[PDB]
């Protein structure tokens, strides 16, 4: 009779990359798909793999159009070894943050009527950018109090969002703990997913392009080093403040002679060192 | 139970327009599902333009309760 | 208690009237044009077509008649205070 705070939703890899491109793939629209995976205990709801399904909406709805196939695909997936079964939904809002709409809470409903644990995940995928990506998990509370006992300190480290608080969180729902634990060969698999050939580590560059690509970042320091001496005579003649804003929709000559030199090292200085390796690699 | 419905969103107060145009579309392509948008296709019909009296022009893909063919321009 | 229950409307002039049913059409000046129902305090014989009428920022329904827009040029040309002047 708790629900405690520091229960947990642990979201797949392949879940989420569903959720993900299901979601861009439906910009203007809310797509929205099921959730398979397991009740461990009660401090995990363990999210498996996710399934889009059938439908059709406008931009201000989205309904599924056949419950067939819902049916026909988890039997067809237990029979190829996912007996999980539907633990809650995913849809995506894009643009409008994390949190649920009337509509939402009326299927959230439902779902929490079938199984009292059921979760309700939004990603939005236009908001996320590559580092991190915008995902919330809800559950909702009935009319009563406090909706959850706490015993520790992880549900209070998010800092529940402005839009979302003004959408009806901690009124009308509340948001669980997004976590990804993953097994070896996922981890494994996400690092090697960036390795290149081997080959293409010792593969050699056109020289002549090479040469010309030296020969032009050349001529530009030089021209860089013109006014670099330029700028060197001022920054006396400068107020504290005025050289801030100096350099606003001015080239930086300092500025760009660095990339310039970091660029040419590194090129010159991989293609150097190669250039020895193969020499005695290659007899 | 529907008409009690239909009057309850057909609230006094409106917006004067003008129909500027009454275009035909019709569907363009195969639409995968999971995500279809019934207006973009599935829409073979009359749509409407109209400029707002505040200045505001839209589009229609559903005209409303009023039958095409009777706008014009 | 004048701003608490006394609200605030905006100037309109009236341009239609549809069927016997109240039905306005109203044209707030720089605003927006409306199809506007009426207010429980005016009557439907009060409003007539061509008159400024006030309505509300909410729901835009008339809730006041209000005098014919005049020229000041002309209106200025009224006597008002009579000279002492007799026969
Ligand atoms: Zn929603």
């Amino acid at each position: 009779p708790a629900v405690d705070t520091a229960e947990q939703v642990y979201i797949s890899s392949l879940a989420l990359l569903k959720m993900l491109k299901h979601g861009r793939a439906g910009v203007p629209m809310e797509v929205m798909g099921l959730m398979l995976g397991e009740f461990v205990d009660d401090y995990t709801v363990r999210v498996i793999d996710v399934f889009a399904m059938p439908q059709s909406g406008t931009g201000v709805s989205v309904e599924a159009v056949d419950p067939v196939f819902q049916a026909k695909m988890l039997d067809m997936l237990k029979q190829t070894g996912r007996p999980e079964m539907v633990v809650g939904w995913y849809h995506s809002h894009p643009g409008f943050g994390c949190w649920l709409s009337g509509v939402d809470i009326n299927t959230q409903q439902s779902f929490e009527a079938l199984s009292e644990r059921a979760v309700a995940v939004v990603v939005d995928p236009i908001q996320s950018v590559k580092g991190k990506v915008v995902i919330d998990a809800f559950r909702l509370i009935n009319a009563n109090h406090e909706p959850r006992q706490t015993t520790s300190n992880l549900g209070h480290l998010n800092k529940p969002s402005i839009q979302a608080l003004i959408h009806g969180l901690n009124r009308h729902y509340y948001s669980i703990t997004i976590n990804y634990r993953k097994n070896e060969l996922e981890q494994k698999m996400l690092l090697n997913l960036h390795k290149k050939s081997w080959m293409e580590g010792l593969t050699l560059q056109d020289y002549s392009e090479h040469c010309k690509h030296n020969e032009s970042v050349v001529k530009e320091m030089l021209e860089l080093a013109k006014n670099y001496n330029k700028a060197v005579e001022e920054e006396d003649k400068m107020t504290p403040e005025q050289l801030a804003i100096k350099n606003v929709g001015k080239q930086d000559p300092k500025r760009h002679l660095e990339e310039h030199v970091d660029v040419l090292m590194t090129s010159n200085i991989v293609q150097c060192l190669a250039a020895m390796l193969d020499t005695v690699v290659f007899k | 139970e529907n008409s009690e419905k239909i009057k309850v969103n057909k609230t006094l107060p409106y917006l004067v327009s003008n129909v500027i145009e009454l275009l035909d579309v019709d569907p363009n392509d195969q639409e995968e599902d999971g995500a279809n948008i019934d207006l973009d296709s599935q829409r073979k019909g009359k749509c409407a333009v109209i400029k707002t009296s505040t200045r505001q022009t839209y589009f229609l893909p559903v005209i409303g309760l009023v039958d095409a063919e009777k706008l014009k321009p | 208690q004048s701003e608490q229950p006394l609200q605030v409307a905006r100037c309109t002039k009236i341009i239609n009237a549809d069927s016997e049913d109240p039905k306005y059409i109203i044209n707030v000046k720089q605003f927006a044009k409306f199809v506007v129902d009426l207010s429980d305090q005016v009557a439907p014989t009060d409003i007539e077509e061509g008159m400024r009428v006030g309505v509300d920022r909410n729901k835009y329904q008339i809730h006041i008649p209000l005098p014919p827009k005049i020229d000041p040029t002309v209106t200025m040309m009224q006597v008002e205070e009579k000279p002492d002047v007799t026969y």
